[PDB]
RNA sequence: GGGGAGCAAACCGGAUUAGAUACCCGGGUAGUCCACGCCCUAAACGAUGCGCGCUAGGUCUCUGGGUCUCCUGGGGGCCGAAGCUAACGCGUUAAGCGCGCCGCCUGGGGAGUACGGCCGCAAGGCUGAAACUCAAAGGAAUUGACGGGGGCCCGCACAAGCGGUGGA
RNA sequence: GCAGCCGCGGUAAUACGGAGGGCGCGAGCGUUACCCGGAUUCACUGGGCGUAAAGGGCGUGUAGGCGGCCUGGGGCGUCCCAUG
């Protein structure tokens, strides 16, 4: 299926932080602030010099891994991408956001993408009033995204909204605290997404 | 002060009664990403010692690309011994998509979408040098223009 | 002090070299051949002469140094004596390097300043006669290639050479470091290696003889006096 | 035999201009003149003059150059880069108009032989006709 | 069919050599020669198809013409501009820049083999595979090593000596 | 025993076998077979033949291919427009 297993590890042979976590990812835990060698015997000696494909590869999965997603479903992104109008770089990050599973976590209703995944699929969420459960489905802008009116009472709902006292959301994005609902207002241009991915890379990766 | 590559490293034998004897060739580029790139090649009896070397060369064999937003002004081909390095210029978020050598080349040149294809003989080290030659050789409206033009430019513009 | 091409046919200015030694780049700076010698067009050469001057004289105005270069047994003496009058010269050897080698040639100056200085000295009376010996001839040979390289700090601001076919070793490499060369050109070179010519007998001492002084008058006339 | 006289013309300019020759003569053609009237205009040449070789008809092209350049190899940049023919005999080479290219992203020269004359690419396009793709310049 | 001095496959005899059954020597038939008819292959080589235009020069040579210091054609060589080349080299006798047309190549061995067809009196030739098998076969250039290759030089290395070992 | 290729294994195997650890995908992952790609390695785009495979042993010339300068007609090729 989807990857469950262990996370701070990816955290980890990544070399960066990527957040797949959630409240802890920010705490002196992440065991990147604790070891930020990768995972396994090896992790401790010096690294070779990576090849032209290992950066391409890693930049890559470092994108990936971020997001949740399959490679399949990946891949069949940047298809998607390519036969876009756009440069397919931006065209790309503007597609993934697009997806439930991160428009949930991105308007803060789950504290971490994974939380978010559930959230959806156990149906605990709105678009435009009625139900959607799949963490794939694409949310296209003047989309309303909310709380189950049945799920409002949750702990980790109503414990995630109180941070949203003291965050503020996404630019593309327009927040009902109170309401518990979430508008998606446009894509997100390439300069409001600030991850440590160059999505370049990515491209030449798969021009291979 | 410019980012170096590791192009290839290679070990080379001589020979002296009682044995082969060793020396070793590195192949460096140095750019700028913004339009400045220098290929050297160096050869020392130690590896280290040849990059050194080799980083020396390449930034007293420069050349300024003139880049047109992330790609190069126009196509080009360019034979050098038995290889031949093509340039064909990209649009936007096409990536550099090119081989080994000129990938290097290119990327620290301060390029960032282009075609290519090698074609002939496929040494790194001519490979290597058709490209900067290639380069070496781009021409913009603007160039050419004045070349044309020239013999009583300014009556125009 | 300018010149006249009346002076310049005394000095047999225009008598080119054999017909078999001919450079066809350089037919654009002839006026004919007299029993198989190019005879080079004064006409001409008087108009390049001025160019030419030109520009040694702006350089030396701007405090620009001159190498003069001369390997060849008529000029030498001239090219010595003319230079020292303010320039560094070569005259002996040219040895490859002095340019694009411009340190490692160098080095060998302080070792002759460094060797000068041994022999001015107390601590020379040490050494052992054999190396006494040695040393001085270390020192003599220094002196004979190199008494008039060792005044130049850096790289010339342009060389001035006397035959370039002869020297174009010492033109290779002021072209490769973007110095700009002049020279006495004769029939037999390639004109377009040179930045500022001077075509004319690159030969007879009565030729050299009077372009090296006119130069290097010009040269202390626009240092000041 | 002569079989291309088109080629032969441009053979003559390509060679005369890798020795830096001021100017070179070429037995005169009505066609000829044309794509040197065309050569002339796009500044490949300062312009052919029309003249008489043992009362043979023949045309003096006057080459152009860069500037000298220093360094340790000073013959100017070239401006005729690259001249080359296209449509031969024995293989003729016709575009239609929505085929005729593009040259060196713009920077070069497409010369077609049209019913509407001997046109530049972007001349050509502009009246809407293509023809016989004669040669390509840069 | 004619001719046959000299030469000389095979073959005969002498030597050499571990053995020669070859290299050396003495003989010697075809053949080499002429005519006529066949054969039609070659390192049939410039290992470079033909034709035409264009792109510095120097020098040597055979051979024409001129107002024959020199100029101007056509050959044959060497050296070289530009250029070309993997290099060696080529370089107005192109392997440079171009157009026309023909022939040919597409990994090594198998193999110029097999089969078929054509020619041939014959010997045989032209045309011409695959199965299989290898992972190379190749070209040029570099360093070295070696040569019953060359050149110059050295060591009690030989020679010139004096004295020994090998025998007891 | 591995082995697509170059190769690995003859007592220190990052190449066999097991283990720990890692990478890559994930209800799938590998293998074999076949097509296209890479293969400008049949080269129209886009290759060659002095020595790498490659100029016919040389000529004559048939079909065919190709072919100087000026003017004019035809408009087959070719090009443009409208329409099916
Ligand atoms: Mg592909
Ligand atoms: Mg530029
Ligand atoms: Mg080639
Ligand atoms: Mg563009
Ligand atoms: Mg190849
Ligand atoms: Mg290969
Ligand atoms: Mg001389
Ligand atoms: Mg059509
Ligand atoms: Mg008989
Ligand atoms: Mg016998
Ligand atoms: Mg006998
Ligand atoms: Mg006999
Ligand atoms: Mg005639
Ligand atoms: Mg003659
Ligand atoms: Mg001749
Ligand atoms: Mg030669
Ligand atoms: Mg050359
Ligand atoms: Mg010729
Ligand atoms: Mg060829
Ligand atoms: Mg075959
Ligand atoms: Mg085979
Ligand atoms: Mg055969
Ligand atoms: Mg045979
Ligand atoms: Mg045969
Ligand atoms: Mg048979
Ligand atoms: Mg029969
Ligand atoms: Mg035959
Ligand atoms: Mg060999
Ligand atoms: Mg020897
Ligand atoms: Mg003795
Ligand atoms: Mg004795
Ligand atoms: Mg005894
Ligand atoms: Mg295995
Ligand atoms: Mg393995
Ligand atoms: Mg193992
Ligand atoms: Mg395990
Ligand atoms: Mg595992
Ligand atoms: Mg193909
Ligand atoms: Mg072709
Ligand atoms: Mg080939
Ligand atoms: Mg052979
Ligand atoms: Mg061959
Ligand atoms: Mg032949
Ligand atoms: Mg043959
Ligand atoms: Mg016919
Ligand atoms: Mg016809
Ligand atoms: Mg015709
Ligand atoms: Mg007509
Ligand atoms: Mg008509
Ligand atoms: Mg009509
Ligand atoms: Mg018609
Ligand atoms: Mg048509
Ligand atoms: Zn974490």
């Amino acid at each position: 299926g989807r990857y469950i297993g262990p996370v701070c590890r990816l955290c980890r042979r990544e070399g960066v932080k990527l957040y797949l976590k959630g409240e802890r990812c920010y705490s002196p835990k992440c065991a990147m602030e604790r070891r930020p060698y990768p995972p396994g015997q090896h992790g401790q000696k010096r690294a070779r010099r990576p090849s032209d494909y290992a950066v391409r590869l890693r930049e890559k999965q470092k994108l990936r891994r971020i997001y949740g997603i399959s490679e399949r479903q990946f891949r069949n992104l940047f298809e998607e991408a390519s036969k876009k109008k756009g440069v397919t770089g931006s065209v790309f990050l503007g597609l993934l956001e697009s997806r439930l599973d991160n428009v949930v976590y991105r308007l803060g209703f789950a504290v971490s993408r994974r939380q978010a995944r559930q959230l959806v699929r156990h149906g605990h969420i709105t678009v435009n009033g009625r139900r959607v459960d799949l963490p794939s489905y694409r949310v296209r802008p003047g989309d309303e995204i909310a709380v189950a009116e049945k799920s409002r009472n949750l702990e980790l709902i109503r414990q995630n909204l109180e941070a949203m006292k003291g965050r503020k959301v996404g630019p593309w994005l327009s927040l009902d605290v109170e309401g518990m609902k979430g508008k998606f207002l446009r894509l997100p241009d390439r300069e409001d997404l600030a991850l440590p991915v160059n999505e370049q890379l990515v491209i030449e990766f798969y021009s291979r | 002060d410019f980012e170096e590559k590791m192009i290839l490293i290679r070990r080379t034998a001589r020979m002296q009664a009682g044995g082969r004897r060793f020396r070793f060739g590195a192949l460096v580029v140095v750019g700028d990403r913004q339009g400045r790139v220098g290929l050297g090649f160096g050869k020392a009896p130690e590896v280290p010692l040849a990059v050194q070397k080799a980083g020396y060369y390449a930034r007293r064999n420069m050349v300024e690309v003139p880049l047109q937003n992330g790609t190069i002004p126009h196509e080009i081909e360019v034979e050098f011994g038995a290889s031949k390095i093509v340039l064909k210029p990209a649009a936007p978020g096409t990536g550099v998509i090119a081989g080994a050598v000129p990938r290097a080349i290119l990327e620290l040149a301060g390029v960032t979408d282009i075609l290519t294809k090698e074609l002939g003989s496929r040494n790194p080290i001519n490979i290597a040098y058709a490209t900067m030659e290639a380069l070496r050789q781009l021409r913009t409206k603007a160039d050419v223009e004045r070349l044309r033009k020239g013999e009583a430019h300014a009556q125009a513009q | 002090v300018e010149i006249t091409v009346k002076e310049l046919l005394e000095a047999g200015v225009h008598f080119g070299h054999e017909r078999k030694r001919w450079n066809p780049k350089f037919a654009r700076y002839i006026y004919a051949e007299r029993n198989g010698i190019h005879i080079i067009d004064l006409q001409k050469t008087m108009e390049e002469l001025e160019r030419t001057f030109r520009f040694i004289e702006d350089l030396a105005m701007r405090g620009g140094t001159i190498l003069f270069v001369g390997t060849k047994k008529q000029a030498q003496d001239i090219v010595r004596m003319e230079a020292e009058r303010g320039m560094p010269y070569v005259n002996q050897r040219w040895l490859g390097g002095m340019l694009t080698n411009f340190k490692t040639i160098s080095q060998r100056v302080h070792r002759l300043e460094e060797l000068e200085a041994l022999f001015a000295s107390p601590e020379i009376e040490e050494r052992p006669k054999k190396e006494q010996v040695r040393l001085k001839h270390e020192l003599e040979r220094l002196q004979k290639y190199l008494s008039g390289f060792r005044l130049l700090k850096r790289l010339p601001d342009a060389i001035f050479v006397v035959d370039p076919t002869k020297e174009a070793i010492a033109v290779r490499e002021a072209r490769k470091l973007f110095i700009p060369v002049i020279a006495l050109a004769d029939t037999d070179s390639d004109p377009d290696l040179v930045d500022y010519i001077i075509p004319g007998n690159d030969d007879a001492i009565r030729s050299i003889q009077l372009i090296l002084s006119r130069a290097v008058d010009l040269i202390i006339q626009a240092r000041g006096g | 035999m002569l079989t291309d006289p088109i080629a032969d013309m441009l053979t003559r300019i390509r060679n005369a201009t890798r020795v830096y020759k001021e100017s070179t003569d070429v037995p005169a053609s009505r066609f000829k003149e044309e794509i040197l009237r065309i050569l002339a205009r796009e500044g490949f040449i300062k312009g052919y003059e029309r003249v008489d070789v043992d009362g043979k008809p023949y045309l003096r092209v006057y080459l152009k150059y860069g500037p000298r350049r220093q360094g340790p190899d000073p013959r100017p940049e070239q401006v005729i880069h690259h001249i080359r023919r296209i449509s031969k005999p024995g293989r003729r080479v016709y575009v239609g108009v929505k085929e005729i290219p593009r040259v060196r992203r713009g920077l070069g020269i497409a010369i077609l032989s049209t019913s509407k004359g001997v046109l530049t690419d972007r001349e050509a396009r502009k009246l809407g006709v293509g023809g016989e793709l004669i040669c390509e310049v840069w």
